[PDB]
RNA sequence: AGGUAAAUAAUCUAAAGGGAAACAGCCCAGAUUAAGAUAUAAAGUUCCUAAUAAAUAAUAAGUGAAAUAAAUAUUAAAAU
RNA sequence: AAUAUUUAAAAUCAAAUAUAUAUAUAUUUGUUAAUAGAUAAUAUACGGAUCUUAAUAAUAAGAAUUAUUUA
RNA sequence: AGAGUAGAUAUUGUAAGCUAUGUUUGCCACCUUCGACUCAACAUUUCCUCUUGGUUGUAAAAGCUAAGAAGGGUU
RNA sequence: AAGCUAAGUUGAUAAUAAAUAAAUAUUGAAUACAUAUUAAAUAUGAAGUUGUUUUAAUAAGAUAAUUAAUCUGAUAAUUUU
């Protein structure tokens, strides 16, 4: 997890998420590119 | 709205019914509310099931074809409406496990890497690489078979409890990628590293 | 900033009111004035105060200022005014370039109508 | 016939419903606790003396715990009292010693006027002895652990040298005038204050002191006694209860 | 003029029932109420300098309204002095200790005027998270109400 | 910079009273002595605390509720 | 539905006022929100309590927030 | 931007941009003692211990980096 | 010698349990897909939290006795646990 202010979706493959008041950027190709909103 | 609009066919030994719930409760969000009244049941072959269900929500039996349809009051209404395409998809799920029933078979990967039925049943005791032992309960509803010991097949009436179960069972070592190896629930795949 | 002068940055219902009501108040005896002007130019010319109040053709004040406040572009109505003028004033050093009238000095005695026209 | 009352339509008209079960309910507390399965039984401290081990040879320091008129007096139960457990009483005392009260209330539960009253609680009404009996030492077996209650050598007010283990200050090298003290016992203002529980002379010892999983090494009903492996609290001729160990077994 | 007379009745210290199960107000607006009440403001015999306030009894306040996510969320502080001793406890936590009562009260007293007369007020409400209480039989009551209550239920209230 | 230097106005200085939780300088307003019926100012009107009812929208974050924290990010919403 | 901007009453339209007046001219007014970003040391700190409403069911509650208003 | 055998975002992150802190060196002028010993209390921006995400740069083992975490400990 | 002591001796680092954090899932719409839910349902998850354990305080409750040839206390004496 890239924890960070900014979270934009790198690839195709990701997918955002909004749970437990947080942006969550999963992805199912690249495990690089799971992200979190703070 | 796109998935609760799409009827629901229905064979003569399967029955859907609805009713008033005992002592209905009601959820309350920030602004909105819903008030859970109604409790659609499904009654068939293998099992039978229910669903707890929001008041605006009912359904439309018809005689001919088969077929029944369910529709909520307002459908310009968000909550409902998103509720309206859950409801029609679990129903649809229920008949789909008492007519002809849930699977999930998880096959084991690894060296020394498999399951076993313990408790004539009751309990799936699981392998995987540890020193202590591993496994979990099987809930009610749920039976499990082991065709062979590396290959696991859980089976049931309800969708959501099976694959809950199967994927519990799948923590205990989920697929490494280095060597896919571990446990993998139905058409799971993982993209192996190159060794190097 | 270790001495606290707790002023809110912006106003409550309550003073919103009050400040709407200065404003037409303001109105109300700029409109006096113009009245009471008319009235006497009436008796000069030769009517009655009633019939000068009955008059159709209201006379228009001579004098400068008082021709300026009777104008809107000018100075404008409460009615007439916009919802941000009523409650906040133009300040070039603010963020927005704009500030609330409750923090202008003596802002229930001094008026101020009318801001720029993009600011 | 029947007499005067008016009640209110609010009060009558009221649909039943039951209260939820709270935390700091007796009953709540009892289901929480960690409690032994059975009774225990008061001792006097006689004093203390070696046992040898026969087989391996281990001299092993023992406390002479006597048993001495031990009789399960009454005891206490959930629905009248909150809780489950037995009031014990030790030894016999004369008339003179005991009050009037008491005496009738020794009456009452048939049993000799005591010398040490004390309660023992347990988990279940199973673990609860019939009253009247008495409770001799061949109670415990020889090799179980116990819990051992008693309150502790009085030691007088102390410093915070003896009480908490402080080093205090140099001997030589200039010190002057405070060589056994604490030091300080603050900070400058922030606090303003000497917060609460900060470490001061004080009275040190005769409080009540648990001593958990000690061995019963021997037991004898002949002399009265029960060895107990290692030190209790307390001077000679001090009350100790003894309860089986609810960490060990 | 006026104040000549029998005054007992206007002193007198009625109590006040409130059905929470019924009721419809939240649990703020409640508190609020009932300390109106406490303090003695509702009826016009009242002064400052006497407390002349009635007793509330509140019933089946497990059933009280909370608005928004504060049932999870709202905190109860509370400090002994000793530094590092803050105990937060959330309202859910509180209700689990004590009870919805609980909760009520202290909205009651932190409502109440912060006087000498103000642990008097919060005595005087009595709160309750089910039905049953004893002071049932007590609560003012009209001989004219009589005939809307069933005959055998005030039998029983009247044994219970 | 609660800094420094002057310009204009006000207050404090030498100004009590109401408001701004508490407050030299802010918002009202100038105590000759009382009285307490009527108009009120600024500021307020669930309770603490003197006094309130409505309308139409928006928020669900306790955001906020008398001391507004930024670039940027995400999710919506309108208009083209 | 999709792509890409803008978040605007300058223009534009709508509504209102004033001059000849069923129209013209001049003036005035009307164009997003939420969350994250967010953060230290005696103790929660809107001044405090507390405030987002709910049919059945009340002679009865339903912001006590923000914005535009009324009595 | 640029390093990272290839790929800016595993790890690294020039100069310029937007903040927080009141831990340093200053500035202001309302206001006229460093270290050691002793006992420490509090914070968390976590050094160790517990849980977890990422790591063509996680095979293993050692690491690196990030999220939760102040219970205990920290010559 | 007693006592007091640590260089000595003995014990404890307080479970089981409950709800959680980051994180990991199930079914599943809103949004034909997808999505662990900032939807309804259903699960995992920490030396942390609640507790548990220990000490001190308090005294709801309980047993008994109730104007006393020896009711319950205190003053007094001999003392130390
Ligand atoms: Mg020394
Ligand atoms: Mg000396
Ligand atoms: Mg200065
Ligand atoms: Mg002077
Ligand atoms: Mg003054
Ligand atoms: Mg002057
Ligand atoms: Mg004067
Ligand atoms: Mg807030
Ligand atoms: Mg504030
Ligand atoms: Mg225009
Ligand atoms: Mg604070
Ligand atoms: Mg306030
Ligand atoms: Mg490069
Ligand atoms: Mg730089
Ligand atoms: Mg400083
Ligand atoms: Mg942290
Ligand atoms: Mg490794
Ligand atoms: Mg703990
Ligand atoms: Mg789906
Ligand atoms: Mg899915
Ligand atoms: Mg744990
Ligand atoms: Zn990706």
């Amino acid at each position: 997890f890239k924890v960070r202010t900014s979270v934009k979706k790198f690839c195709s493959d990701c997918y955002l998420v909004r749970r437990k008041g947080r942006v969550y950027i999963y992805c199912k190709s690249n495990k690089k590119h799971k992200q979190r909103q703070g | 709205s796109q998935v609760g609009s799409l009827p629901l066919y229905i064979s003569p030994e399967v029955q859907v019914s609805i009713n008033a719930l005992s002592m209905p409760r009601i959820i309350r969000k920030g602004r909105t509310s819903m008030n859970i009244s109604q409790n659609i049941t499904v009654k068939g072959p293998k099992g039978e099931l229910s669903v707890e269900v929001p008041d605006f929500l009912h359904l439309d039996k018809d005689e001919k074809h088969g077929k029944i349809n369910v529709t909520v009051q307002n459908s310009e209404d968000k909550h409902q409406r998103s509720m309206w395409g859950t409801v029609r998809s679990l129903i649809n799920n229920h008949i789909i496990g008492v007519t002809e029933g849930h699977l999930a078979v998880l096959r084991f990967v690894g060296t020394g890497y498999r399951a076993q039925l313990e408790n004539d049943g009751k309990f799936v005791n699981v392998k995987v690489g540890a020193s202590i032992k591993q496994g979990l309960d099987v809930p009610e509803g749920i039976v499990v078979k082991t065709p062979a010991p590396t290959s696991l097949i859980i089976e049931g009436c309800n969708k959501q409890q099976v694959l809950l179960f199967a994927a519990k069972l799948r923590k205990f070592h989920p697929p490494e990628p280095y060597k896919g190896k571990g446990i993998y629930v139905n058409d799971e795949t993982i993209k192996l590293k190159d060794k190097k | 900033g270790g001495l606290l002068w707790k002023i809110p940055w912006r106003m409550s219902t309550h003073q919103k009111t009050r400040q709407r009501e200065r404003l037409r108040n303001v109105d109300q005896v700029i409109k006096q004035l113009t009245l009471g002007l008319h009235v006497q130019r009436c008796q000069d010319k030769g009517l009655t105060y009633q019939e000068a109040m009955e008059s159709k053709k209201k006379y228009k004040p001579r004098s400068k200022s008082l021709r300026l406040l009777n104008k809107p572009s000018v100075f404008p109505k409460e009615n007439q005014m916009s919802s941000k003028d009523k409650y906040w004033t133009f300040d070039k050093k603010a963020v927005g370039y704009r500030k609330g009238i409750h923090k202008v000095p003596k802002w229930t005695k001094i008026s101020i109508r009318k801001a720029p026209k993009f600011f | 016939s029947t007499r005067p009352f008016l009640v209110a339509p609010s009060i009558a008209n009221s649909i039943t419903t039951e209260a939820p079960a709270i935390n700091h309910s007796p009953e709540l507390a009892n289901a929480r606790k960690w409690l032994p399965k059975r009774c225990g039984l008061i001792t006097r401290k006689k004093g203390m003396m070696p046992y040898f081990d026969k087989s391996t040879g281990e001299r092993s320091a023992a406390t002479i715990l006597e048993v001495n008129n031990v009789e399960v007096i009454m005891h206490r139960t959930s629905e009248v009292n909150g809780y489950f457990a037995c009031q014990v009483g030790y030894g016999s005392r004369h008339l003179s010693k005991v009050s009037r009260q008491m005496l009738g209330h020794f009456a009452s539960k048939v049993v000799n006027p005591k010398e040490h009253v004390a309660e023992f609680r347990v988990k279940d009404e199973k673990g609860l002895i019939p009253p009247g009996t008495l409770l001799k030492p061949s109670f415990f077996k020889e090799g179980q652990y116990v819990d051992v209650r008693s309150v502790s050598k009085g030691k007088g007010f102390t410093g915070v040298m003896k009480r908490y283990g402080f080093k205090g200050l140099r001997a030589s090298h200039g010190t002057s005038i405070m060589h056994r003290h604490g030091g300080s016992y603050g900070q400058n203002q922030d606090p303003g204050r000497v917060l609460p529980g900060r470490k001061m002379p004080g009275h040190m010892g005769n409080e009540h002191v648990t001593i958990q999983n000690v061995k019963v090494l021997k037991v004898d009903d002949e002399n009265n006694v029960i060895w107990v492996k290692g030190s209790v609290a307390g001077p000679k001729n001090s009350f100790v209860k003894i309860q089986d160990a609810i960490k060990k077994t | 003029s006026q104040k000549i007379g029998h005054s007992g009745l206007a002193f007198a210290r009625l109590w006040h029932h409130v059905d929470v199960a019924r009721d419809k107000r939240t649990l703020g607006r409640l508190a609020s109420a009932i300390a109106i009440t406490l303090i003695g403001r509702h009826k016009p015999v009242y002064h400052p300098s006497q407390d002349c306030g009635d007793y509330v009894v509140v019933t089946n306040c497990q059933k009280i309204r909370v608005t928004g996510k504060k049932f999870e969320q709202k905190t109860y502080w509370s400090h002994s002095g000793r530094p590092g001793q803050l105990k937060l406890q959330t309202m859910n936590k509180v209700v689990a200790d004590k009870g919805f009562g609980e909760i009520l009260k202290k909205a009651v007293s932190g409502m109440l005027p912060k006087n000498k007369l103000r642990k008097q007020r919060l005595d005087r409400l009595k709160v309750f998270d089910g039905s049953e209480n004893p002071y049932k039989q007590n609560i003012t009551a009209f001989a004219h109400e009589q005939s809307s209550i069933p005959e055998p239920l005030k039998e029983s209230i009247f044994n219970q």
